[PDB]
C-alpha cells in the first residue's frame, strides 16, 4: 500500500515477476488467478512470462 | 521336517523340488508422487 505517486503498480509487478520466477517450478500445476478490474497485471505476467 | 540335501534340493514324495527366491517390497515407508486424473495436479502419498 503505497501512496498516490509513489508508483506502488511497478513495484507489485516486479515483486509478482520475482515471486513467479522464484516458484516457477511448483506453480506451473496449481496456476496463477489474477483479480481485478483490469487485467493488466495478467498482460505483465504474459509479457514477461 | 524336510531337510536339504548337499544340492540345494528337496526330496517330496520321491521327486526333486526346488523353493525359488521371491523379490517382494521391503517393509518400509514409501513417498510417491502422482498425476491427478481430473485435474492434471500434482499428488503428492506416502504409504507405511
Amino acid at each position: 500500500e503505497g501512496g498516490p505517486g509513489t508508483g506502488k503498480t511497478v513495484v507489485a509487478l516486479h515483486r509478482v515477476a520475482y515471486l513467479l520466477y522464484t516458484y516457477r517450478k511448483q506453480m506451473e500445476r496449481h496456476g496463477v488467478l489474477v483479480v481485478g478490474p483490469t487485467p493488466a497485471f495478467l498482460d505483465h505476467i504474459g509479457r514477461v512470462l | 521336517f524336510p531337510m536339504m540335501t548337499e544340492k540345494g534340493t528337496f526330496i517330496i514324495n520321491g521327486t526333486e523340488r526346488v523353493v525359488v527366491s521371491q523379490l517382494v517390497r521391503s517393509p518400509g515407508v514409501y513417498f510417491d508422487e502422482t498425476i491427478d486424473k481430473s485435474t492434471e495436479k500434482t499428488l503428492h502419498s506416502v504409504k507405511v
